[PDB]
RNA sequence: AAAUG
RNA sequence: UUCCCGGGCCUUGUACACACCGCCCGUCACGCCAUGGGAGCGGGCUCUACCCGAAGUCGCCGGGAGCCUACGGGCAGGCGCCGAGGGUAGGGCCCGUGACUGGGGCGAAGUCGUAACAAGGUAGCUGUACCGGAAGGUGCGGCUGGAU
RNA sequence: GGCUAAUCCCCCAUGUGGACCCGCCCCUUGGGGUGUGUCCAAAGGGCUUUGCCCGCUUCCGGAUGGGCCCGCGUCCCAUCAGCUAGUUGGUGGGGUAAUGGCCCACCAAGGCGACGACGGGUAGCCGGUCUGAGAGGAUGGCCGGCCACAGGGGCACUGAGACACGGGCCCCACUCCUCGGGAGGCAGCAGUUAGGAAUCUUCCGCAAUGGGCGCAAGCCUGACGGAGCGACGCCGCUUGGAGGAAGAAGCCCUUCGGGGUGUAAACUCCUGAACCCGGGACGAAACCCCCGACGAGGGGACUGACGGUACCGGGGUAAUAGCGCCGGCCAACUCCGUGCCAGCAGCCGCGGUAAUACGGAGGGCGCGAGCGUUACCCGGAUUCACUGGGCGUAAAGGGCGUGUAGGCGGCCUGGGGCGUCCCAUGUGAAAGACCACGGCUCAACCGUGGGGGAGCGUGGGAUACGCUCAGGCUAGACGGUGGGAGAGGGUGGUGGAAUUCCCGGAGUAGCGGUGAAAUGCGCAGAUACCGGGAGGAACGCCGAUGGCGAAGGCAGCCACCUGGUCCACCCGUGACGCUGAGGCGCGAAAGCGUGGGGAGCAAACCGGAUUAGAUACCCGGGUAGUCCACGCCCUAAACGAUGCGCGCUAGGUCUCUGGGUCUCCUGGGGGCCGAAGCUAACGCGUUAAGCGCGCCGCCUGGGGAGUACGGCCGCAAGGC
């Protein structure tokens, strides 16, 4: 779920 | 031979589309109080017993309707359709509210009750309900 | 079928299958864009069509339309999500809800602007 | 015998 | 009037009707999607055997020994069965995930041939078997949903 | 560590009664009543005070709230088919209010399951709600009934009652407070936080209703009664009303004449939502006090959160409109921009320069403090079909038998009354729903009556049909006797024709083969011909549109064993039947195992031609196999693409096989054309695909795919 970076996982 | 009755019925239903005159079935006093309903009521002229090789028979006389102008002259029937309700796979009961009417009054509903075979009319009249064992118009 | 068997075996009622699966219940859904393209669709249309890769709350990526002439979603965009596909992109089973989190409303839209999440002009 | 649009 | 090109009428087959310059099949290349398999990896539930075992009721004891008395008794206290759970070991089902792999669907103005639909140019279809880049071919038997 | 009260605790007494053992009467599960032995009660406090009031004690009945047990009802998966040691039952006992394997010891070996045990998934269930012509489907939020849980688990204590949300213990996880550990349990009412697409005020009051305790004033009450936010839903109301040009401007269209918005506006008069001012509740008469008696009855008083609110009066301002759509379904049409771009899209489909379908605009349609979208339920869907569908070719008859269970079953007489049917009676709470009345200005909302039904208990009644027991019957069925046709099946034997090889003889220049050829064979003597041998496989004519078999399928001839079947006579049995999930057997070809066998033929395979190629079609070779025995496999265009039995509905013609009187009549098979009828049509039609009943199997859009997983089967291939 983790993106480049930003505070929104999913 | 699985069901007597609704080979009567049809026996019935097959002579009357040729127009023949009568036609035999084998007899059974609770087919005469059927047969009794479907002449008393209209539907056929009468029935007669007889025999055939020393068999009981109840010969039905047939009934139709004046002969018609038309490329078909074939008369139009008394009895138009006659088919079984309660039957030996799926037995068919009513109770007296739940007489149903058939063609509006037009025709009839035969049925077996403990006061005998009755017509839909004949049942309510007499407050009881049974199988019900077909439908005639 | 006898009334027997009717008896025996009975009626088998049917189902049915939602074709909405990601939305799991609910109305809509919350997400982000992974990826933001463009994807021609199938015969017999020609064009370039906006969609985008969505990254739902529950843990699910899913394909979405953005409807709208222009948009203002780019990867990293918070996006609502609602149901009903596309019939020329196959996979793109949802829609992005224009004037929703980081979606904006259509800039300069005067007809059926409730559909396009935009507020009534001058 | 003898292909394709 | 056999042949080639065009045409008239009758009939017959058709999966053609953008009407044979029609239709259409499978591999192979590309892209996307979903699924199976996979040395395994992660979780959930669950079952069996055994070890330990709280509180607590029940049962035994209450004596080398305390307290109470209403002492042939009671209470504390000591033992025991069961017991939440914990622990060791081995099973059962479900889910997720996995280098790689299998075919599948869609996409398309790609590559190869042209199997099928007209007797489709070897009638087709079939179960099976063997072979072949691919459609497919061939054997054996069956079907007509074929011959005109 | 010690003092002391009571409705606290204990003993003695008393005994209406009750408890217990035993015997006996009534009863009939442990229900009553006796007799004897023995065992059990208690609490006092108040005022005005030789009396009433609240308390206590044992027993008996009522009433209300329960516990336990039973019948029937209650989701999906059989790709879950077997499950069970306290398991099932007996004995004795423990335990409770009480029955019970609830618990214990022992004894026996049982209990459950295709009517679906066991296992897995999912769910609190009902009144009802939603939809629907109904039948049905879906659902169980709010209100009422029951159950379950109170962070996760176990436990018991006190008690009428709990194994107890804001009681107790103990283990765990988690957080908190500052070394011994003490501490917590909002799924009460608000509130925070996290999650989410999303879900309210840390509000007011005990005034009412209602609960606990109290002789009673009253206390407590986040139950509740109100208020707050949110168009979340339904319902009611407004942004005006009458007048106002052949018709302002502006904009939109235009045939350049005009047409449109549109009486719309502007403008006139009339009204007067909001707002101001005043008055201002119903909801509240009880408990209490008073006379009588602290009863009956009559009279006093008290108190309202919402609230200065509703409502009623005086005034009083023209005072918010937005949303969807306008290709067809589907109500609403025209300019411009764009040019398969931008975009629309529920489906069919729009956009490639003149788009009623994209974006704006004018105009139009539709609803309106709403309009739309998304999600989900029922509907339309007679598209799971009970109401109310189907299976030759559209999806669908099982490859064929045999048969277990089950489902169904001729004629007649009677017994029972089980299904069935009528009547009474009980139940079917309240709310909801339905009709009528009525209350808030109507309504939404709310009262009061009326109508009930299914379903189940009970009592009576009926007996045609189904059932059951009982008695008979001969039409179904099955036997007896005599007779028939047939490639039906198994074993064995055996006859000719042909192909091939081998030996012999005779003979010579080619044979073979194709579209034409080539490969191949041939002076090492082929082909063509004669004689003799060997061996395998298939049986020409008869032969048919024929015959037989349940299907697969069965063909020279003989004999032996053996099945089905038709006829006649009308002798025997007396409904002994039809169908048939599972089960069992049979099942072409190809294929597999072990031995045989191997002439012809022939996958693979080699070669010769054709062709761009030719892993084909054609030609010359050729191995498995084709054959036999035994054991497997279990497929199919296993087709009539038509399950089986029965009854019923013109005939005409051909044929096979019987019996008769032999023109012909009658049976049983096989075809054709056709009555009625069926059919979407083609076609079907006494060999139904017609009209009907019984039972079974199967279908539910195409692809994915008869694929995957599981399971069973198999040597494998692979099958279900
Ligand atoms: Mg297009
Ligand atoms: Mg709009
Ligand atoms: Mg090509
Ligand atoms: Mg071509
Ligand atoms: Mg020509
Ligand atoms: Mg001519
Ligand atoms: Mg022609
Ligand atoms: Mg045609
Ligand atoms: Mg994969
Ligand atoms: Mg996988
Ligand atoms: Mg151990
Ligand atoms: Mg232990
Ligand atoms: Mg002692
Ligand atoms: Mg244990
Ligand atoms: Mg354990
Ligand atoms: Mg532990
Ligand atoms: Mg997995
Ligand atoms: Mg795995
Ligand atoms: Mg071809
Ligand atoms: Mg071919
Ligand atoms: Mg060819
Ligand atoms: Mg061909
Ligand atoms: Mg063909
Ligand atoms: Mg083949
Ligand atoms: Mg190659
Ligand atoms: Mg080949
Ligand atoms: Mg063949
Ligand atoms: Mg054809
Ligand atoms: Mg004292
Ligand atoms: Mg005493
Ligand atoms: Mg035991
Ligand atoms: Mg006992
Ligand atoms: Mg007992
Ligand atoms: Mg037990
Ligand atoms: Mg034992
Ligand atoms: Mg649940
Ligand atoms: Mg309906
Ligand atoms: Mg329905
Ligand atoms: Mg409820
Ligand atoms: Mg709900
Ligand atoms: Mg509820
Ligand atoms: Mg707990
Ligand atoms: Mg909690
Ligand atoms: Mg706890
Ligand atoms: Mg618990
Ligand atoms: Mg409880
Ligand atoms: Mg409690
Ligand atoms: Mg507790
Ligand atoms: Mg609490
Ligand atoms: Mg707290
Ligand atoms: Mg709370
Ligand atoms: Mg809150
Ligand atoms: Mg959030
Ligand atoms: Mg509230
Ligand atoms: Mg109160
Ligand atoms: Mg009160
Ligand atoms: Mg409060
Ligand atoms: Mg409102
Ligand atoms: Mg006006
Ligand atoms: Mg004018
Ligand atoms: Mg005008
Ligand atoms: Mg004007
Ligand atoms: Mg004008
Ligand atoms: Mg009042
Ligand atoms: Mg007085
Ligand atoms: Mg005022
Ligand atoms: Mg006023
Ligand atoms: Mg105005
Ligand atoms: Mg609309
Ligand atoms: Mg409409
Ligand atoms: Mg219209
Ligand atoms: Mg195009
Ligand atoms: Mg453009
Ligand atoms: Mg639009
Ligand atoms: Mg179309
Ligand atoms: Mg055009
Ligand atoms: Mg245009
Ligand atoms: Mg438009
Ligand atoms: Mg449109
Ligand atoms: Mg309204
Ligand atoms: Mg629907
Ligand atoms: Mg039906
Ligand atoms: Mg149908
Ligand atoms: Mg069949
Ligand atoms: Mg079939
Ligand atoms: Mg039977
Ligand atoms: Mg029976
Ligand atoms: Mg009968
Ligand atoms: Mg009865
Ligand atoms: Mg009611
Ligand atoms: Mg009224
Ligand atoms: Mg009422
Ligand atoms: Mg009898
Ligand atoms: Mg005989
Ligand atoms: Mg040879
Ligand atoms: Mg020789
Ligand atoms: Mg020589
Ligand atoms: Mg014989
Ligand atoms: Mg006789
Ligand atoms: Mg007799
Ligand atoms: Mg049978
Ligand atoms: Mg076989
Ligand atoms: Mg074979
Ligand atoms: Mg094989
Ligand atoms: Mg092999
Ligand atoms: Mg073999
Ligand atoms: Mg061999
Ligand atoms: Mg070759
Ligand atoms: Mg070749
Ligand atoms: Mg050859
Ligand atoms: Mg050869
Ligand atoms: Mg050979
Ligand atoms: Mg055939
Ligand atoms: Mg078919
Ligand atoms: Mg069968
Ligand atoms: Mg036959
Ligand atoms: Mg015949
Ligand atoms: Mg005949
Ligand atoms: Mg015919
Ligand atoms: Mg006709
Ligand atoms: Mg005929
Ligand atoms: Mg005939
Ligand atoms: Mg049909
Ligand atoms: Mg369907
Ligand atoms: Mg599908
Ligand atoms: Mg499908
Ligand atoms: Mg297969
Ligand atoms: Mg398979
Ligand atoms: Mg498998
Ligand atoms: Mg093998
Ligand atoms: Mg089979
Ligand atoms: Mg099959």
């Amino acid at each position: 779920t983790v993106x480049p970076v930003x505070p929104y996982v999913x | 031979l699985t069901d007597p009755i609704a080979d009567m019925l049809t026996r019935i239903r097959n002579a009357t589309r040729v127009y023949k005159e009568s036609t035999d079935v084998p007899a059974s006093r609770f087919k005469e109080e059927i047969l009794r309903i479907l002449a008393r009521e209209g539907f056929i002229k009468g029935y007669e017993r007889v025999d055939v090789d020393g068999k009981p028979y109840l010969r039905v006389y047939l009934k139709y309707g004046p002969r018609r102008q038309g490329p078909d002259p074939r008369p139009e029937q008394v009895i138009h359709h006659i088919r079984r309700i309660s039957k030996p796979g799926r037995r068919v009961y009513v109770g007296v509210k739940e007489i149903p009417r058939v063609r509006r009054g037009l025709g009839i509903a035969i049925l077996s009750t403990s006061k005998g075979v009755l017509t839909d009319r004949e049942a309510r009249k007499l407050g009881v309900g049974g199988e019900l064992i077909c439908e005639v118009w | 079928p006898t009334i027997n068997q009717l008896v025996r075996k009975g009626r088998e009622k049917v189902r049915k299958k939602s074709k909405v699966p990601a939305l799991k219940g609910a109305p809509f859904r919350r997400g982000v864009c992974t990826v933001v393209r463009t994807v021609t669709p199938k015969k017999p249309n020609s064009a370039l069509r906006k969609v985008a890769k969505v990254r739902l709350t529950s843990g699910y990526e899913v394909t979405a339309y953005i409807p709208g002439e222009g948009h203002n979603l780019q990867e990293h965009s918070v996006v609502l999500i609602r149901g009903g596909r596309v019939k020329d992109l196959p996979g793109v089973r949802y829609h992005i809800v224009r004037g929703v989190y980081d979606a904006a409303g259509v800039k300069d839209r005067k007809k059926s602007r409730s559909k396009y999440g935009t507020k009534k002009p001058k």
